[PDB]
RNA sequence: AUGAUUAGAGGGACCUAUUCUCAAACUUUAAAUGUGCAAACAAACCGUGCCUUAGCCAAC
RNA sequence: GGGCGGCAUAUCUGUUACACGACAACGCAGGUGUCCUAAGGCGAGCUCAGUGGGAAUCUCACGUAGAACACAAGCGUAAAAGCUUGCUUGAUUAACGAUUUCCAGUACGAAUCGAGACUGCGAAAGCAAGGCCAGCGAUCCUUUGCGAAGAAUA
RNA sequence: GAGUACGACCACACUUGAGUGAAAACACCAUAUCCCGUCCGAUUUGUGAAGUUAAGCACUCACAGGCUCAGUUAGUACUGAGGUCAGUGAUGACUCGGGAACCCUGAGUGCCGUACUCC
């Protein structure tokens, strides 16, 4: 027989029962993969060093905190 | 049947009157980097890198600068859920957006109010509330009424 | 002023042919105008016309000869607003032929383009704008050197 | 039937200001002005050509949302300070402004002494050295309208700046002397047409003549001595670049205020009435 | 502007100025209601502070 | 109602549609399964449709695009995105980079921003991995291409 | 007070008529042996400097047309919220709010930079 194709009538009501949760901070999932890969590549050397030079500076604080 | 890319875009991806044209070199020469907030809005006489028209008229930040192109995330609701849509264009169809000038301005308003109360410099005098009652003196005083002239004149023929 | 003084820029011979007509007629023009012509195409593209465009002393001369060939033959009607004027003499033979039997005689349409000197400003590249409106040459200053060159302008309608 | 009536005035949008005059190729302008937006904005400067019926303007300049910014000019007027006094709009001229713009804006960027380019015109060409030791000042060739044909002067002036110390990417296709049929340029015609032996020769078969040339022959220009002037004023140039040629009242009108203006009307529309 | 449309007026038709009427697949203009973004605590601001980078820039 | 008819069965414009987006009818007006080595790419010159004056097609002025851009439509475009022309094959390859549209936020089809190779055009900045946006296809099976040579005591 | 080159915004800058223009420019301009390109040194390319502001260009004018910003149109049109409101109904007013457009009329008729040069 012929019926009801379409209707959005009680959509929106549905979609608010549990609300419409909002955006993800910008501070979270930002992930740089796919993004133009010399930025990307010359920042991955950045961080490499940065690494290093807070293992070094972790060693240097437990050293300090020895002396005293 | 018809669910085009560009379907129903015959008013929304067209030029205002006598503003026809190739965008201009300002746009060019603005810069856009990672974390600006940019507004996206299609230049309908470039048709390369334009957004889809959901994105016409939204505002997202920056994730991405490429030497043509801008990658702008932006909000979009589905269901019960908000999407953080990573779309790419090309430069023309962005701009600098202005989402946060009031804001910018008021920090900018507290370190020039810190930096003078630090100095022992005179703060600008306070607004005052115009809510709050007075004598009113009047310059001139008319009687508001209707008067005959006004349902004679109000009607046509 | 030495600056109005109308002077001839061009003159446009044109033979319309509508095959070996079409080159003995090219042939022809190129021995009377020193010039190589170029063909043109009509609108459905073939070859319809011959037509050459000649300057300076040599375009000149052909006047002369054209406008003894008509002998002061210019209607009033013959002139434009543009200030440009023409007119159609046939068989060239008029002007010195030589009457190779491989090429017959042939009507050419002689036109004459009138125009002051510092028009330049139209049609360079950089800068291209409009000539001033009292700078143009006219339908009477077109009559008035015409009839100082060779003479006989009778009014005519038709 | 009416063309330029009301409505057309209503739908007319004009071209930009300097379209219209005829000045700027803004398709052209817009590729010259672009760059990678990965750059951020670092500077970008055209070298400007722009041959005038009488003197050649050379400018290094930036574009700028304000308006472009002009860092160093040159111009073939002020040549004669350098000797050369004469022919200042061919080819030797339009080089010789190029290599001052080159030695100026390098004195004026602290980097000259360290940039010299070719000491001795030769004609010959060399590849730039661009990022695409410490790299040389970069400037692109701006044209504008002019045609670029093979041996046109703009390529004289980027070949001056070229001689001169700049990086100013390019290919020999259009030096004077490049033989499109070989693929190769003949440095020795560029080496004559830069010295100026063409119009060398030019006024030699002029003075054999016996309306141009006329103030080479009301000086004693001999054909000869061409060569060496326009070398010496190389020199000259390499010497000393900040060298420039030796050094209220209003023609304004007053336009009448909008009162005035209706004054006038209203008292043509009274004089009109009481004629008639 | 594009299309539809009645009638006169001035230079049978054409034009010129308008005038009777108007459009879901016309529009110069243009609401109300809407719809993105922002409104200081993993952020932003200041120091021309230090380190790092095969990133940009002629270098800095 | 079913049948007959039609395709509203995959799909593209404009409208329906209610100034974000979404939105149905066997609603309306039409398209699609092709076509193009140039009708692709780039550089350079030029300006189109229509008018008016003039020469038994050629000329000079006007001309905001009223033309054109393969094909339906909308949009866009004037020193061009149209016309002509010169030389080209970026209609190739492209390390399983990311993304949009449909959307379950799955594929397919179409797009967008890229990184590398080798190139085309261009003086150069640049512009091109088809002709913007419709023009198309899982498993299994069949079938083709790639895994040149020369080196290594392993 | 101006000019040139490059410009930003892109008519308050456009269009049509007329008028004036110091200096320096700009440009018309003169010419084709060479580079280069044309049927045509027309365009374009090269070389130049005898002349001219006649045109381009710059400023002025127009009870000019357009354009920009105002006002009027008008709290009108339309519209968010309301009624066991009126009316047979089409519709309409009212209550709490938002609030146009054309016609018409007033004013205005580019402006801001970089460099270099002339008064
Ligand atoms: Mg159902
Ligand atoms: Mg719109
Ligand atoms: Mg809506
Ligand atoms: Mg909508
Ligand atoms: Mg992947
Ligand atoms: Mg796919
Ligand atoms: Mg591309
Ligand atoms: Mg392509
Ligand atoms: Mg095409
Ligand atoms: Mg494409
Ligand atoms: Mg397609
Ligand atoms: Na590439």
């Amino acid at each position: 027989a012929k019926s009801k194709n379409h209707t959005n009538h009680n959509q929106s009501s549905k979609n608010h029962r549990n609300g419409i949760k909002g955006p993800v901070p910008l501070h979270l999932h930002n992930s740089k993969r796919g993004s133009w890969l010399p930025a990307l590549v010359n920042a991955r050397r950045v961080r490499k060093h940065n690494q290093k030079a807070a293992l070094k500076k972790r060693r240097e604080r437990i050293a300090a905190f020895a002396a005293k | 049947h018809s669910y085009g890319y560009k379907s129903g875009t015959r008013h929304l991806f067209a030029k205002k009157f006598r503003k026809h044209g190739v965008p201009s070199v300002s746009t060019i020469l603005t810069n856009i980097k990672v974390g600006d907030y940019v507004d996206v809005v299609a230049d309908s006489a470039v048709r390369e890198g334009m957004p889809h028209k959901y994105y016409h008229g939204r505002t997202g930040i920056v994730w991405n600068v490429t030497p043509r192109g801008v990658g702008v995330i932006i909000n979009k609701p589905v269901r019960t859920r908000t999407l953080r849509k990573r779309i790419c264009v090309r430069f023309e169809h962005v701009r600098k957006s202005r989402c946060q000038e009031a804001f910018k301005a008021k920090e900018h308003q507290f370190q020039a109010y810190l930096a003078a109360k630090k100095a022992g410099k005179a703060l600008p005098p306070l607004q005052k509330s115009s809510r709050l009652g007075g004598i009113v003196r009047p310059k001139n005083v008319e009687v508001l009424a209707r008067r005959v002239a006004d349902y004679e004149a109000m009607v046509p023929y | 002023n030495p600056m109005r003084e109308i002077v001839v820029k061009k003159l446009c011979i044109n033979i319309c042919v509508g095959g070996d007509r079409l080159t003995r007629a090219s042939k022809v023009l190129e021995q009377l105008c020193e010039q190589t012509p170029v063909l043109s195409r009509a609108r459905r593209n073939e070859k319809i016309a011959v037509h050459c465009t000649v300057r300076g002393k040599k375009a000149e001369e052909l006047l002369e000869k054209g406008l003894k060939v008509k002998e002061f033959e210019l209607k009033s009607y013959n002139f434009a607003d543009t200030g440009s004027f023409g007119f159609g003499i046939d068989e060239h033979i008029d002007l010195g032929i030589k009457y190779d039997p491989s090429t017959g005689i042939y009507g050419m349409d002689f036109y004459v383009v009138l125009g002051r000197r510092g028009e330049r400003v139209a049609h360079r590249k950089r800068k291209c704008s409009r000539v001033g409106h009292s700078h143009h040459v006219t339908k009477e200053e077109a009559m008035k050197w015409f009839e100082k060159v060779h003479d006989g302008i009778i009014f005519q309608a038709k | 039937k009416v063309v330029k009536n009301k409505a057309y005035f209503k739908r007319f949008q004009v071209k930009y200001r300097r379209r219209r005059e005829g000045k700027t190729d803004y398709h052209a302008r817009r590729q010259m002005v672009l760059q990678d937006k990965t750059k951020f904005g670092s500077p970008k400067y055209r070298l400007v050509v722009r041959i005038t019926n009488k003197d050649i303007i050379a400018q290094i300049v930036q574009a700028k949302i304000v308006g472009d910014e002009v860092v160093m000019a040159a111009y073939a007027h002020e040549l004669p300070a350098f000797g050369i006094e004469h022919g200042l709009t061919n080819y030797a001229a339009a080089y010789a402004t190029g290599l001052l713009l080159a030695r100026r804006t390098l004195a004026k960027l602290g980097i000259a002494d360290k940039f010299q380019g070719a000491k001795e015109a030769d004609g010959s060409y060399s590849a730039v050295r661009t990022k695409k030791e410490r790299f040389p000042f970069k400037a692109i060739l701006d044209v504008g309208l002019a045609r670029t044909t093979t041996g046109a002067r703009v390529f004289g002036v980027l070949k001056g700046a070229v001689d001169g110390g700049m990086a100013v990417p390019h290919r020999p296709n259009r030096f004077p002397g490049y033989n499109k049929e070989k693929s190769s340029l003949d440095a020795k015609v560029h080496r004559d047409r830069i010295f100026g032996k063409h119009v060398a020769d030019y006024l030699k078969q002029v003075k054999e003549e016996a309306v141009q040339f006329s103030k080479y022959m009301a000086a004693k220009v001999l054909p000869e001595s061409i060569e060496g002037m326009y070398k010496k004023a190389h020199a000259a140039i390499r010497a000393d670049p900040s060298k420039s040629l030796p050094k209220h009242k209003s023609y304004k009108t007053k336009k009448l205020s909008g009162a005035e203006k209706r004054a006038a009307a209203k008292a043509k529309v009274a004089a009109i009435r009481e004629r008639l």
